[PDB]
């Protein structure tokens, strides 16, 4: 047999990891956020 | 005797500051919710 073997093999590329994200220009402190122990003021 | 009073004592910044801090503290302490 001229073709002795015949080797079959899979491929797969891995995948993107993507997110959602908010930006805007005019705003409040936090700019964007993804879609109460309050130990922030005792410092002040 | 613990004398939380302190009556033979005086100042006043001080003290003022103090029962600032203790409930600012205290309650800070409450806000943790430590199951502990």
């Amino acid at each position: 047999q001229c073709n002795e073997d015949n080797v079959e093999r899979d491929i797969q590329t891995e995948e993107i990891e993507t997110r959602e994200v908010w930006t805007q220009h005019p705003g409040e402190s936090t700019v964007v956020s993804g879609g109460t122990s309050d130990a922030v003021v005792m410092p002040k | 005797i613990k004398d939380p009073a302190r009556d033979p004592q005086y100042a006043e910044n001080e003290v003022d500051e103090m029962r600032i801090q203790k409930d600012l503290e205290l309650e800070q302490y409450k806000r943790s919710s430590s199951k502990s």
